[PDB]
C-alpha cells in the first residue's frame, strides 16, 4: 500500500506542518492546502496540513515532537496518511490546561498564550489531543477537553473559546512532553550518532536477535569531564526508543550499611 | 485525622461504613438486647412484625469467634467501595442509591425465604461481585499473592470466602442475583429489549442531583 | 474461565474432579440426607445391602475441624493428576482407567473387614504413593520446603498425613496395594512369570481408543 | 543429523519411516515434515556445543593437553592396577580471550567427564568468611 511510511523528527516546530515528497502527493491525488487524516497505533487521529519539502524522500515522514505524541508512535514506525479535506467549521471550543504546568500562574491565560498561537492561522483541531505554548517564560500545554461539533473542528475567526475551569489531572498514558529528547542535546552530533546506531535495534526490535543468531551489545562506557551532558544522554536515548530507565547511583551505593550494599 | 477523614470520604461511603461498623461497637459491650435483632423469617410468615424490617441488617455480633471472616470484608470494601464511586458511579449517585435499594430487597427476600438469619456477608460482596464484572479488563497482584490473570476476580474471590466458613447459600444467591441484575440493568436492553423499567424517579433525583458539566462565560471577538 | 478449562480437563480426570467436589457440595446445604450414607459394614455382613454398595464410598462430611486437610489433598490431586496422566501415560487412558479399578476393589473389601466409613484419604493416597515411585528420581523443592532428595517422596507423604488426622489403618492399606500392585503388574512379570492373566478385553477398546499414530500431508518432491 | 542453514545449525529426527527400519531415501520419496517439534530428550549430547574440530591456532598446545589428559580419563582402573602416580594440576596461563575455558570444555565434551566450572569473582565476594 501507498500510505504506509515511516517518521522522523523535525526542525521548524509548527505543531501542524509534515513534509512529504513532491511525488507521493502528486501520486496520491493530494493538492495545497488539503487537511490530512493520520491514523496510528490504539486508533488515534490527529489532523494536520501537508505542504512541500526540497529535500523529502518518498517513504520518510518528517514531524516534530507534538504530532509524534498524538498518535503514540515513536521514530521508525509507520503510519496512515488517509487524505480527506472536508470539516466542518467548529462553532465553541473548551481548551483548558493540565495541573503541573500553570503552578502559580492565573491570570487570563486567553490573550497570552491561545491568542497569539490561533491567530490568523486556522489551525485545525481534534477531540483529545495536546499541544504545547511556548510562553513568556515557561511552556503551558493545553487538552482540548470538549468541541462542537465533535470531534472534527478547525478553529475559525468566529468562535467562542471557554479557557475556564479547574485544570486536568494528569493522565496515565501519556509522554509528558516536558521531557527529554533526541532535540534537546546540542555540540555532540556525531557521538548521538553511535550511540543511536548500536542501541536502537536491540531495543527497539528485540525479537530480530534471537532469530539471527548473533552477540547483542551489552556495555556502553561514556567517559568525560563532569557536567558535559553524560546523564542526559541515556535518558534521552530510554524516553525516545521506549524502555524502562533504571538508574543506580555511585556514592548511594556505596554508603547504605555494611555488607547490605 | 479522625475528622476530615471521615468526611473526605464520599458521602454514599462515609454513612454506609459507619452503618455497619458503630453497631458491632453495641454489640461487643452489650448495652442493648444482642438478643432483640435476629430477623426471625417464620416470624414474618405469621404476622407482619414492623418491629424488624431492616434493623437485623446492620447488627453482626463480631467477637471471638464470629472475627476474622466479618473484619476482612471491611477492609476489601473499605479499599473497593472507593474505587467503585469512581469507577463511573460518581456521576450517578441516584443509580449507586438505587441497585444499593434492589440489591438489598433482593438479599432479603431470599433471606426470609429460606432460614439463615444474619444477612451480613452478602451484601458485602454482591456490590464486590457487580464491581468486578462492571469494572473488569484490570491486573492486579498484591504483595502477598500471586501473579494471576486479569479478569479472574470475581471467581477467584468465591474461593476464598467460600471455603472460609460455610453457609453456601449466602454465597451463591449473592453473586447469581448481581448476575442477573448485571445482565438486567446492562446487558437485557441490548440484547433483545426490554429497556429500563425501573427508571428512578425524579423524586430521588430531587433529593441529590448528580454532575453536569458548565460553560460558563464566552469570550471572543472577530479574528 | 470455567468454560474452556473445565472442558480442558481430560474427561475420566474431570468426570473424576466433579464427583469429589459435587458430592460435598450436597451435603454440606443439607439437601441429601447426611445419615443417608453411612456404609454400615456389619449389614453388609448379614444382608446383601445392594441399596449402597458405592453410594456411601463418595460421602465426605466435611467440617471446620479437618476441612485443611480436605484442602491440601485435593490441591494436591489437581495439580499431580495432570503430572501422571502426561507421564508416560497419555497414549494408555484405558490402562490407567482399569488400573483405578484394582486401587478401588482392593480398599472396599478391606473396608468390610474392618468399620472404618470414611473412604475417601486412601485411595487418593494410594495413586500418589503409585505415582511417585513409577515417577522417581525427580527432585521437588516447594517454596514452602526444604532441598530434600529425590525418590523420598512416598515415605515424606506418608508422615505429613499421619501426625495430621490419624487412623493409621487406611494409610498403610493404601500404601501396600500400591506396592503389591506395582510388583504384581509390573515386577511380577519380569521376576519370575506369570504376566497379564488380567488383560484388558475389547469391550474396554470398543468403549473408548487409546491411540494412534498421525502422518500428515504427504510430499512427493525428487529430482 | 544437522543440516547447515542459513545462519543456524538445524538438527532434525527420524522419527517414524517406513518400510522400518533401513530406508534409502529415493528420487521417489514421501517426507512427512509437518508436526509439533520433539522436546529435547536428555541423555546423549547436543550436537551443538564444543569439540576438537572447534579450535584453530592451538594445533600443538592441545596436541599436550590432550595426551596428558587421555589416559587417567578414559581408563580410572589401569592406573590403579599399575600404581603410577597421575598428573593433579595443569596451569594455561596466556592473555585474555585467547580460548582458555574452551580448551578445558572441549576435553570434558570428548573424553567424558563432569565438567564443573568454579569461577574467580563468584567465589571472592559471597560472604565474610562463608566464600
Ligand atoms: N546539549 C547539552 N550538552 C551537554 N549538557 C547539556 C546540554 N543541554 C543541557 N545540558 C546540561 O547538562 C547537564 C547534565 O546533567 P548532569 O548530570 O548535572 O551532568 P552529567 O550529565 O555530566 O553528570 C544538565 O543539567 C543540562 O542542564
Ligand atoms: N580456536 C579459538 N581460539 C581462540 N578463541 C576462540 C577460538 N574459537 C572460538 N574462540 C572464541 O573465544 C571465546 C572463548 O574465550 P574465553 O571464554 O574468553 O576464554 P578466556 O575467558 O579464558 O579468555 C569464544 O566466545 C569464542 O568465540
Amino acid at each position: 500500500r501507498p500510505n504506509r511510511l515511516i517518521v522522523d523528527e523535525a526542525i521548524n516546530e509548527d505543531n501542524s506542518v509534515v513534509s512529504l515528497s513532491q511525488p507521493k502527493m502528486d501520486e496520491l491525488q493530494l493538492f495545497r492546502g488539503d487537511t490530512v487524516l493520520l491514523k496510528g497505533k490504539k486508533r488515534r487521529e490527529a489532523v494536520c496540513i501537508v505542504l512541500s519539502d526540497d529535500t523529502c524522500s518518498d517513504e520518510k515522514i518528517r514531524m516534530n515532537r507534538v504530532v509524534r505524541n498524538n498518535l503514540r508512535v515513536r521514530l521508525g514506525d509507520v503510519i496512515s496518511i488517509q487524505p480527506c479535506p472536508d470539516v466542518k467549521y467548529g462553532k465553541r471550543i473548551h481548551v483548558l490546561p493540565i495541573d503541573d504546568t500553570v503552578e502559580g500562574i492565573t491570570g487570563n491565560l486567553f490573550e497570552v498564550y491561545l491568542k497569539p498561537y490561533f491567530l490568523e492561522a486556522y489551525r485545525p483541531i481534534r477531540k483529545g489531543d495536546i499541544f504545547l505554548v511556548r510562553g513568556g517564560m515557561r511552556a503551558v500545554e493545553f487538552k482540548v477537553v470538549e468541541t462542537d461539533p465533535s470531534p472534527y473542528c478547525i478553529v475559525a475567526p468566529d468562535t467562542v473559546i471557554h479557557c475556564e475551569g479547574e485544570p486536568i489531572k494528569r493522565e496515565d498514558e501519556e509522554e509528558s512532553l516536558n521531557e527529554v529528547g533526541y532535540d534537546d542535546i546540542g555540540g555532540c552530533r556525531k557521538q548521538l550518532a553511535q550511540i543511536k546506531e548500536m542501541v536502537e535495534l536491540p531495543l527497539r526490535h528485540p525479537a530480530l536477535f534471537k532469530a539471527i543468531g548473533v552477540k547483542p551489545p551489552r556495555g556502553i562506557l561514556l567517559y568525560g569531564p563532569p557536567g558535559t551532558g553524560k546523564t542526559l544522554i541515556a535518558r534521552a536515548v530510554a524516553n525516545e526508543t521506549g524502555a524502562f530507565f533504571f538508574l543506580i547511583n555511585g556514592p548511594e551505593i556505596m554508603s547504605k550499611l555494611a555488607g547490605e550494599s | 485525622d479522625i475528622g476530615d477523614w471521615f468526611r473526605s470520604i464520599p458521602a454514599i461511603t462515609r454513612y454506609w461504613f459507619a452503618a455497619t461498623v458503630a453497631v458491632p461497637l453495641v454489640g461487643k459491650l452489650g448495652l442493648i438486647s444482642p438478643a432483640y435483632l435476629f430477623l426471625w423469617p417464620e416470624a414474618f410468615l405469621y404476622r407482619f412484625q414492623i418491629w424488624r424490617p431492616i434493623t437485623a441488617t446492620f447488627y453482626f455480633p463480631v467477637g471471638p469467634g464470629t472475627g476474622f471472616l466479618y473484619l476482612v470484608n471491611l477492609y476489601f470494601l473499605y479499599q473497593y467501595s472507593t474505587r467503585l464511586e469512581t469507577g463511573a458511579f460518581d456521576g450517578r449517585p441516584a443509580d449507586y442509591l438505587f441497585m444499593l435499594l434492589f440489591n438489598w430487597i433482593c438479599i432479603v427476600i431470599t433471606g426470609l425465604a429460606m432460614d439463615m438469619q444474619l444477612l451480613m456477608i452478602p451484601l458485602i460482596m454482591s456490590v464486590l461481585y457487580v464491581w468486578a464484572q462492571l469494572n473488569r479488563d484490570m491486573i492486579v497482584s498484591f504483595w502477598f499473592g500471586t501473579r494471576f490473570k486479569a479478569c479472574y476476580l470475581p471467581w477467584v474471590i468465591l474461593g476464598f470466602n467460600y471455603i472460609i466458613g460455610g453457609s453456601v447459600i449466602n454465597e451463591l444467591i449473592g453473586n447469581l442475583v448481581g448476575h442477573l441484575y448485571f445482565f438486567l440493568m446492562f446487558r437485557y436492553p441490548m440484547d433483545l429489549g426490554g429497556r429500563n423499567f425501573l427508571s428512578t424517579p425524579q423524586f430521588l433525583y430531587r433529593w441529590l442531583p448528580s454532575r453536569r458539566h458548565n460553560w460558563g462565560q464566552g469570550f471572543r471577538l472577530g479574528d
